[PDB]
Protein backbone atom coordinates (compact mmCIF):
# COMPACT_ATOMS: atom_id res chain seq x y z
CA UNK A 1 0.00 0.00 0.00
CA UNK A 2 0.89 4.07 -0.45
CA UNK A 3 0.38 6.48 1.11
CA UNK A 4 0.68 10.32 0.33
CA UNK A 5 1.74 13.58 2.68
CA UNK A 6 0.30 16.95 2.34
CA UNK A 7 2.32 18.85 1.21
CA UNK A 8 2.45 23.02 -0.53
CA UNK A 9 -0.46 24.75 1.56
CA UNK A 10 -0.80 27.79 -0.26
CA UNK A 11 -2.21 29.84 2.17
CA UNK A 12 -3.81 32.88 0.62
CA UNK A 13 -4.15 35.22 3.37
CA UNK A 14 -5.58 38.92 4.22
CA UNK A 15 -5.43 40.27 7.41
CA UNK A 16 -8.67 39.52 9.37
CA UNK A 17 -11.26 38.69 6.85
CA UNK A 18 -11.17 35.19 5.34
CA UNK A 19 -8.16 32.75 5.08
CA UNK A 20 -8.30 30.07 2.25
CA UNK A 21 -6.00 27.08 2.39
CA UNK A 22 -5.11 25.81 -0.39
CA UNK A 23 -3.76 22.21 -0.47
CA UNK A 24 -2.86 18.79 -2.23
CA UNK A 25 -2.93 16.33 -2.31
CA UNK A 26 -6.43 14.97 -2.06
CA UNK A 27 -7.98 11.54 -3.53
CA UNK A 28 -11.56 11.35 -4.38
CA UNK A 29 -13.72 11.84 -1.19
CA UNK A 30 -11.08 13.62 1.07
CA UNK A 31 -11.55 17.03 0.53
CA UNK A 32 -14.69 15.84 1.75
CA UNK A 33 -14.45 13.89 4.82
CA UNK A 34 -12.48 16.89 5.60
CA UNK A 35 -14.26 19.88 4.79
CA UNK A 36 -17.63 18.88 5.15
CA UNK A 37 -16.09 17.92 9.08
CA UNK A 38 -14.69 21.37 9.62
CA UNK A 39 -17.99 23.29 8.53
CA UNK A 40 -19.91 20.79 10.57
CA UNK A 41 -17.35 21.50 13.55
CA UNK A 42 -17.90 25.34 12.70
CA UNK A 43 -21.76 25.25 13.23
CA UNK A 44 -22.37 23.17 15.54
CA UNK A 45 -19.40 22.73 18.29
CA UNK A 46 -16.47 25.22 18.19
CA UNK A 47 -15.13 26.01 22.12
CA UNK A 48 -15.11 29.59 21.95
CA UNK A 49 -17.28 32.54 24.21
CA UNK A 50 -20.32 34.39 23.48
CA UNK A 51 -22.86 35.99 25.93
CA UNK A 52 -25.38 33.91 26.93
CA UNK A 53 -28.18 35.85 28.69
CA UNK A 54 -28.69 40.25 28.94
CA UNK A 55 -30.78 41.28 31.39
CA UNK A 56 -31.93 45.33 30.22
CA UNK A 57 -32.46 46.47 33.96
CA UNK A 58 -34.81 49.48 32.04
CA UNK B 1 -12.10 -30.93 -42.63
CA UNK B 2 -13.15 -31.07 -46.37
CA UNK B 3 -15.61 -27.52 -45.31
CA UNK B 4 -11.91 -26.07 -43.15
CA UNK B 5 -9.85 -26.93 -45.86
CA UNK B 6 -11.27 -25.31 -49.12
CA UNK B 7 -14.15 -23.15 -47.66
CA UNK B 8 -11.90 -20.76 -47.45
CA UNK B 9 -12.53 -18.93 -51.14
CA UNK B 10 -13.86 -15.24 -50.75
CA UNK B 11 -13.55 -13.36 -53.50
CA UNK B 12 -12.58 -13.12 -57.36
CA UNK B 13 -8.73 -12.31 -57.11
CA UNK B 14 -8.52 -11.41 -53.46
CA UNK B 15 -9.05 -15.15 -52.60
CA UNK B 16 -6.74 -14.80 -49.24
CA UNK B 17 -8.34 -12.88 -46.74
CA UNK B 18 -7.40 -12.30 -43.06
CA UNK B 19 -10.32 -11.01 -40.61
CA UNK B 20 -9.15 -10.26 -36.95
CA UNK B 21 -11.21 -9.58 -34.24
CA UNK B 22 -10.23 -6.99 -31.64
CA UNK B 23 -12.28 -7.28 -27.93
CA UNK B 24 -12.44 -3.58 -26.26
CA UNK B 25 -14.11 -3.60 -23.22
CA UNK B 26 -16.30 -0.21 -22.82
CA UNK B 27 -17.48 0.85 -19.33
CA UNK B 28 -19.75 3.11 -17.57
CA UNK B 29 -18.40 6.61 -16.97
CA UNK B 30 -19.41 10.51 -16.77
CA UNK B 31 -21.12 10.99 -20.07
CA UNK B 32 -22.87 7.66 -20.49
CA UNK B 33 -26.63 8.01 -21.33
CA UNK B 34 -28.93 5.38 -19.21
CA UNK B 35 -32.33 5.04 -19.20
CA UNK B 36 -35.12 2.48 -17.75
CA UNK B 37 -38.07 0.93 -19.75
CA UNK B 38 -40.13 3.08 -18.02
CA UNK B 39 -39.42 6.28 -20.69
CA UNK B 40 -37.18 8.21 -18.35
CA UNK B 41 -33.99 9.19 -19.65
CA UNK B 42 -30.28 10.45 -18.60
CA UNK B 43 -26.69 11.19 -18.97
CA UNK B 44 -24.69 10.47 -16.06
CA UNK B 45 -23.27 13.65 -14.76
CA UNK B 46 -20.80 13.33 -12.15
CA UNK B 47 -20.30 8.96 -11.10
CA UNK B 48 -19.70 9.60 -7.07
CA UNK B 49 -17.78 7.39 -4.65
CA UNK B 50 -20.41 5.14 -2.91
CA UNK B 51 -19.25 7.35 0.02
CA UNK B 52 -21.64 9.62 -1.21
Amino acid sequence: TEFLKPRLVDIEQVSSTHAKVTLEPLERGFGHTLGNALRRILLSSMPGCAVTEVEIDG
Amino acid sequence: RRKITQGDDLAPGVLKIVKVYLAVKRRIQPGDKMAGRHGNKGVISKINPIED
